[PDB]
């Protein structure tokens, strides 16, 4: 997840 | 060129010389997004990119320190000299003004044209390299735009807002949804243009307004609710945009602690305080390294929440599943299924469309592989709970719900068979016992004169709210419910 701030993916 | 103010603070030999460049900058009037975005770009190349020391290079030189932990050792910095900056610094400046004259365009009192806008757009735009993949690591900064030609989406429109601030322009300003970024200007700053492409396609929306995506009620403009950034809120997004992964498994140390300390720095300036992202992934960030004297993650992901509501009319969604990650990272299954369950109450006012990949992809593996995984974790644990808690499996109806309400009115479909599956699997997860525990009621008395409740949205969930709390659950007719 590139765009700056954003969470990490929930799954693995 | 640089003023002496700034050349001073040069060198830089450590994250502290770096946090230090960064509060000078940060007391400014107008901070300098091209100088701040150069230091981070430089020191993220030798610290992500390319870790290896040059030999023959009489101008580069790094910083012995003693090492953070027990493992090592010595830890090399890159010393960021002020001639090498000094020099990024100029070579960008010369671009812009070389290739464009502000003679053409008459400032209308501190009034930028939309022709003018345009312009800078171009102008970065056209000097782009053609051949590559846009979906990679460490081409965010401006030093990425300067030294090999390569910006990521919402770097484009960084540098376009960079590049802006080097022609004196001081109206045009960072535009910032969850998911996209954009340019907002004009007196006021109610004037806006699209200047870089989003998604895996490069659909060119640049040049247009932004007013249809705000129409569409879809979530990449927000409903109308998205960040406009001042000078002080697009130095905490370059702080966010730094990326310290070296490798899919592997992270710079210090690289995570220059973008903490850069974090809170700007929290305690109460810069962050309109910016739910930044909050959020500063307590990220706390969660794996926490600084002794500051609050928790969980106090943060609040704060996160907190803004959201008050600024944004509590229409974004990250801030959420910034929550819900955090429990189900700790394995939190109640406030994980609540924080999931707020997510989709979020998006149940939106409608869907192409360009929303990004959130629905989301929602996909919370629903079909978050929770079953989680679920079937806790069916194990009491078969040596919370599968054993109403609250939760209204949490969860909630939740489907939610995504229910956002597929109402939306030109694509939501739901699918697939998902069908995977609720079926998750109510039958839960114990008649329990899902009979919770009464969906519609609303006995509307306003008020002088186990838990539920009550649902969408017409799907309202249509079917028998079959969910009966004691077989009807897998063949719950799944011909959700499709219409």
């Amino acid at each position: 997840r590139l765009f700056p701030g954003a969470p990490p993916t929930a799954k693995k | 060129g640089l003023k002496a103010a700034q050349k001073t603070l040069f060198p830089l030999r450590s994250i502290d010389d770096v946090v230090r460049l960064f509060a000078a900058e940060l007391g400014r009037e107008e901070p300098d997004l091209v100088l701040l975005s150069l230091v981070l770009g430089f020191v993220e190349h030798f610290l992500a990119v390319n870790r290896v020391i040059p030999t023959n290079v009489p101008e580069l030189t790094f910083q012995p320190s003693p090492a953070p932990d027990p493992p090592g050792g010595l830890t090399y910095f890159p010393v960021a000299d002020l001639s090498i900056i000094a020099a990024l610094y100029a070579r960008f400046t010369a671009q812009i003004r070389g290739a464009v004259d502000l003679s053409l365009y008459p400032r209308e009192g501190g009034v930028s044209s939309r022709e003018l806008v345009k312009k800078v757009s171009d102008v970065i735009w056209n000097s782009l390299s053609r051949s590559y993949f846009k979906d990679r690591a460490h081409i965010q900064s401006l030093f990425s735009f300067i030294t090999g030609t390569k910006l990521d989406s919402s770097g484009v429109a960084f540098a376009v807002v960079g590049a802006c601030q080097a022609l004196g322009l001081r109206d045009v300003h960072l535009a910032l949804s969850e998911d996209h970024a954009w340019v907002v200007f004009g007196p006021n700053g109610e004037q806006t243009a699209e200047v870089t492409w989003h998604g895996k396609g490069n659909e060119d929306r640049r040049g247009q307004t932004v007013n249809a995506g705000v129409a569409e009620r879809s979530w990449l403009y927000l409903k109308g609710s998205y960040m406009r950034c001042d000078r002080k809120m697009e130095v905490a997004f370059m702080v966010c945009a730094i990326n310290p992964s070296i490798d899919l498994h592997t992270d710079s140390l210090e690289l995570l602690q220059l973008q903490q300390k850069l974090l809170w720095l700007l929290y305690d300036l109460g810069h962050l305080e309109r910016y739910p992202m930044a909050l959020g992934n500063l307590a990220d960030l706390e969660e794996l390294e926490p600084t002794p004297g500051r609050p928790d993650p969980l106090t943060l992901y609040h704060k996160g929440i907190a803004s959201a509501k008050t600024y944004y009319r509590d229409e974004h969604i990250y801030p959420y599943m910034y929550l819900a990650g955090y429990h189900c990272r700790n394995r939190n299954v109640r406030e994980a299924l609540q924080a999931w369950a707020d997510t989709a109450t979020v998006i149940q006012d939106y409608n869907y469309c192409r360009e929303d990949e990004e959130i629905y992809k989301e929602f996909f593996e919370v629903a079909n592989d978050v929770i079953p995984n989680l679920l079937k974790e806790a069916a194990s644990l009491l078969e040596a709970s919370a599968l054993q808690d109403p609250e939760c499996f209204a949490h969860l109806l909630r939740f489907y719900d939610g995504i229910c309400k956002w597929e109402e009115g939306s030109p694509t479909p939501v739901l699918h068979v697939g998902w069908a599956t995977f609720l079926v699997q998750s109510l039958g997860r839960f114990e008649g016992q329990v899902r009979q525990k919770v009464r969906i009621v519609s609303g006995t008395v509307a306003g008020t004169a002088r186990g838990p409740v539920l009550t649902f949205q969408s017409e799907k969930m309202k249509g079917m709210k028998e079959l969910l709390v009966a004691t077989k659950i009807n897998s063949s007719a719950i799944k011909l419910q959700l499709t219409a």
